[PDB]
RNA sequence: UGAAGCUUUCAUACU
C-alpha cells in the first residue's frame, strides 16, 4: 500500500496500460490494477499503480496531482450537507479552507471511500454551523466551478 | 517549536517596557538586520505574540505583585470559593446567551423557508 | 532568569489554570456523596496549591524593586536583546516540537472519564480518611467512643441510647466528675470530633475557625460565658460559683485559681480548652449528630436480615467427507499445532498467511525449500544447511582476493583485502 | 458577480432605528 | 471464492 499509488478521476481513454505508460516517467511502475464494475463492466475511475520503490509513488503523487487525463481530474494519492461529484485532488483540510470562504464549520470534515481502493469514493459528507451557511452552499457553492469537476451541494436531510 | 516560543516571549519581554506604542525595543531591532517575522499581523503567531504581550503587560500592574501583595486571592478561600462561583455563573450566562442566539437563528432559518419568493416588485 | 518578568506570568497563569478548574468542578452538577466528596478535597488541595504558589510569587519582589529602574530605562534596549539573541541562537538540530508549554497544566488539572481525579489528586482516596460506618461525612462512628465510656464508668447500664443522650447535651450537667478519669477519654472525644468536622467540609478555611473558637474561647468563655439571674457567674475551671462580676475578677488572679488546686487555669486549661472544642463540634455538627442516632436507631430497631442488608449496601454429504480427503488431518507445529485436513488444503498451508507468520517467528524466510516441513528442529537444521551451501557457492572478495602490497612490492601475496588497506593506509 | 448576496455576511439591521441595509 | 467423484431402472445425444 506504501509502494503503491491510487489514482482517481479517469475517463474512459485511460487504460490499464496507459496508466503504466504514463507512470513510467515518473518511475519503475510494476503493475497496474482497474478494479471493474458489476453493473457496467468497466472501471470507475479510480485505479492503483504499483510500484517498486516508495520514492517513485511520492513522486508520482507530487508529480500527477491534479492533472488533467483524458478530461479528467485524475490525481494520485498514498494508498448536514452532501457534496456530490468531487474531485479526488482535495483533502479534507482543503474542502474545509474551501468550506471557509462560505460559511464556519463546526468540525473537520469527512470523505466517503471505497472499500477496496480507499482513496475516494465520489461523494463527501459537510455540516456546518447553521442553516445560512447551508443555504449560502445551496446557492453558491451548488454549482460552482471547482478543480475541473462539476460539484453538486445538496441537503442531507429535510423534513417537509 | 522551542526557540520560536523562546523568541516570542523574549520579544514581549522587550516590547512591553516601552514608553510609546511605535518607540519600541523591537521597531530599532527590524532597522538592526534582525529578521523577526512574527511583527507583521499577517502571520498565526502575531495573535499568539499579542496575547503574550498583553500577558507582560497584566505582570506588570500595580497589584500584579511590583509594590504591592494580594491578600483576598492568597489568603482567603472563601474569596476564591465566590470568584469560581462568579465565574461558573458567567459561563452559564454565556451558554444561555448562546443557546438563546441559536435559537433566533433556528427562528430566523424557519422564517426564511417559508417566506414567498415568487412576489417580486421592482419598484 | 526573568523571575520578575516570566516567572510571575506563569504564577498568574497557574493560577487562573487553577481558578478556571475550581469554576469546571463546582459548575459540574454531583450525583453521589462519596463523588461529590472527592471532589470537594481536590478543589480544597488546588486552592492549598494556588495559595503555595501566590505565596512564592509574592515574595519575589525585593529585587524587582531594583531592577525597575534598568527594566523600564529607555536609553538601553536592543544590546542586551540582541546579546540574548545570540545566547539563543545555538543549533537547531533538536527537530522536536513542544506543545504542551499550556496544555500540559491544562491537562494536570483535569480528570478522566474513568477516574474522576485530578493528576496531582491521582494518589486521592476517600477510604483512607473515612471509615465506612461513617459513610464519607453521612453520619459518625460512636461504637468505640461508647465502649470506652463503658470501660471508663466500669458498668454495663449504659446502652448507646444513654450514650448518645448524655453526648447530646451541651452546658447541662455532666454525667461524670469533671476532676475524674473521663476528661482523658473527652480530650479523645474532642480530637475526632475535630478531625470529622474537617473532614466533612474540607473546602471550609479550617485555620480561620480554629482561631474563631480560640478567640471566643479566650475572650468570653475565660471571662464567664454563662451569666444568670453562685448562680450570677460560673468558672468551667474551678467549678465555684460567684457573688458579682467583682468578685470573680478578684478571684481569676487568686493563688489556688492560678496552680494552687488540681483543676487550675495552669494544668485544666488544656481540658477545657478540649471541652469548648467539642461543644463547638457538637454544635456545628448537631444535624450530622441527629442523622447517626436516626441511624442507629434504624439499625437496633431492624431484624438480622434488614441489618445484614443495610450493612451490605447441517452436516456436509459423506461424499464430500469421504471423496474430498476429509477425515484426515494434518497438523504443523509450525503453525501453533494448527491442525489442517484433507492433503489439498495442507499443500495451500504452507504458502497462506498463518504459515508465513509462523516461520517469521524463527526468522526464516517462506520459499519452496521449506515446503512439507511441519517440525521446528528442522527447519532451523534445514536453514542452517541451505544458509552453509549459498554462503559458500557466493564470490566473497573480502576473504577471496589476492593482493601483494608495495611494502616490499616482490614479496608477500599473502595479503587479503583487509590488510591491504592497511598497509597503505 | 458584483458583490454578495449573504445574509450574516454583509447585511444590518438596526431595529433602534428600523433601517435594512445590505452591500 | 473453490474441491461435482462412484453407480443404475433412468431418460437424451454421438459413433
Ligand atoms: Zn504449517
Amino acid at each position: 500500500q506504501d509502494a503503491t499509488v491510487y489514482v482517481g478521476g479517469l475517463d474512459e481513454k485511460v487504460s490499464e496500460p496507459l496508466l503504466w505508460e504514463l507512470f513510467l516517467q515518473a518511475g519503475p511502475v510494476v503493475n497496474t490494477h482497474m478494479p471493474k464494475d458489476r453493473v457496467t463492466g468497466q472501471h470507475q475511475g479510480y485505479g492503483f499503480v504499483e510500484f517498486l520503490s516508495e520514492e517513485d509513488a511520492d513522486y508520482a503523487i507530487k508529480i500527477m496531482n491534479m492533472i488533467k487525463l483524458y478530461g479528467k481530474p485524475i490525481r494520485v494519492n498514498k494508498a448536514n450537507i452532501f457534496i456530490g461529484n468531487l474531485d479526488p485532488e482535495i483533502d479534507e483540510k482543503l474542502l474545509y479552507d474551501t468550506f471557509s470562504a462560505f460559511g464556519v464549520i463546526l468540525q473537520t470534515p469527512k470523505i466517503m471511500r471505497d472499500p477496496d481502493t480507499g482513496n475516494s469514493k465520489g461523494y463527501a459528507f459537510i455540516n456546518f454551523a447553521s442553516f445560512d451557511a447551508s443555504d449560502a452552499a445551496i446557492e453558491a457553492m451548488n454549482g460552482q466551478y471547482l478543480c475541473n469537476r462539476p460539484i453538486t451541494v445538496s441537503y442531507a436531510f429535510k423534513k417537509d | 517549536s522551542a526557540f520560536d516560543l523562546d523568541v516570542v516571549k523574549l520579544t514581549a519581554q522587550f516590547v512591553a517596557r516601552n514608553g510609546r506604542q511605535f518607540l519600541t525595543q523591537l521597531m530599532q531591532k527590524e532597522q538592526r538586520n534582525y529578521q523577526f517575522d512574527f511583527l507583521r499581523p499577517q502571520h498565526s503567531l502575531f495573535n499568539y505574540f499579542t496575547k503574550l504581550v498583553e500577558q507582560y503587560t497584566k505582570i506588570l500592574i500595580p497589584p500584579k505583585g511590583l509594590f504591592s501583595k494580594l491578600k483576598k486571592e492568597a489568603e482567603n478561600p472563601r474569596e476564591v470559593l465566590d470568584q469560581v462561583c462568579y465565574r461558573v455563573e458567567w459561563a452559564k450566562f454565556q451558554e444561555r446567551e448562546r443557546k438563546k442566539e441559536e435559537e433566533e437563528k433556528e427562528k430566523e432559518r424557519v422564517a426564511y423557508a417559508q417566506i414567498d419568493w415568487h412576489d417580486f416588485v421592482v419598484v | 532568569m526573568e523571575t520578575i518578568l516570566e516567572q510571575q506570568r506563569r504564577y498568574h497563569e497557574e493560577k487562573e489554570r487553577l481558578m478556571d478548574v475550581m469554576a469546571k468542578e463546582m459548575l459540574t452538577k454531583k450525583s453521589t456523596l462519596r463523588d461529590q466528596i472527592n471532589s470537594d478535597h481536590r478543589t480544597r488541595a488546588m486552592q492549598d496549591r494556588y495559595m503555595e504558589v501566590s505565596g512564592n510569587l509574592r515574595d519575589l519582589y525585593d529585587d524587582k524593586d531594583g531592577l525597575r529602574k534598568e527594566e523600564l530605562n529607555a536609553i538601553s534596549g536592543p544590546n542586551e536583546f540582541a546579546e540574548f539573541y545570540n545566547r539563543l541562537k545555538q543549533i537547531k538540530e533538536f527537530h522536536r516540537k513542544h506543545p504542551n508549554e499550556i496544555c500540559v497544566p491544562m491537562s494536570v488539572e483535569f480528570e478522566e472519564l474513568l477516574k474522576a481525579r485530578e493528576n496531582p489528586s491521582e494518589e486521592a482516596q476517600n477510604l483512607v480518611e473515612f471509615t465506612d460506618e461513617e459513610g464519607y461525612g453521612r453520619y459518625l462512628d460512636l461504637h468505640d467512643c461508647y465502649l470506652k465510656y463503658i470501660n471508663l464508668k466500669a458498668s454495663e447500664k449504659l446502652d448507646y441510647i444513654t450514650y448518645l443522650s448524655i453526648f447530646d447535651q451541651l452546658f447541662d450537667i455532666p454525667k461524670e466528675r469533671k476532676n475524674a478519669e473521663y476528661k482523658r477519654y473527652l480530650e479523645m472525644l474532642l480530637e475526632y470530633l475535630q478531625d470529622y468536622t474537617d473532614r466533612v467540609k474540607p473546602l471550609q478555611d479550617q485555620n480561620e475557625l480554629f482561631g474563631k473558637i480560640q478567640a471566643e474561647f479566650e475572650k468570653k468563655w475565660e471571662n464567664g460565658t454563662f451569666p444568670g439571674w453562685e448562680e450570677r457567674a460560673q468558672r468551667l475551671f474551678s467549678t465555684k460559683g460567684k457573688s458579682l462580676e467583682s468578685l470573680d475578677t478578684s478571684l481569676f488572679a487568686k493563688n489556688p485559681k492560678s496552680k494552687g488546686t488540681k483543676r487550675d487555669t495552669e494544668r485544666n486549661k488544656d481540658i477545657a480548652f478540649l471541652e469548648a472544642q467539642i461543644y463547638e463540634y457538637v454544635e456545628i455538627l448537631g444535624e450530622q449528630r441527629h442523622l447517626t442516632h436516626e441511624n442507629v436507631q434504624r439499625k437496633q430497631a431492624r431484624t438480622g436480615e434488614e441489618r445484614e442488608e443495610e450493612e451490605e449496601e447441517k452436516p456436509i454429504p459423506y461424499w464430500l467427507y469421504k471423496l474430498h480427503g476429509l477425515n484426515i488431518n494434518y497438523n504443523c507445529e509450525i503453525c501453533g499445532n494448527y491442525t489442517y485436513r484433507g492433503p489439498k488444503a495442507f499443500q495451500r498451508h504452507f504458502a497462506e498467511w498463518r504459515h508465513a507468520h509462523g516461520m517469521r517467528c524463527l526468522g526464516i524466510p517462506n520459499t519452496a525449500h521449506f515446503a512439507n516441513v511441519t517440525q521446528i528442529e528442522d527447519a532451523v537444521s534445514l536453514w542452517a544447511k541451505l544458509k552453509l551451501q549459498k554462503a559458500s557457492e557466493r564470490w566473497q572478495p573480502d576473504t577471496e582476493e589476492e593482493y601483494e602490497d608495495s611494502s616490499g612490492n616482490v614479496v608477500n601475496k599473502k595479503t587479503y583485502e583487509d590488510l591491504k588497506r592497511q598497509g597503505l593506509l | 458577480e458584483i458583490d454578495k448576496a449573504e445574509g450574516k455576511f454583509w447585511t444590518h439591521w438596526n431595529r433602534e432605528t428600523k433601517q435594512f441595509f445590505l452591500q
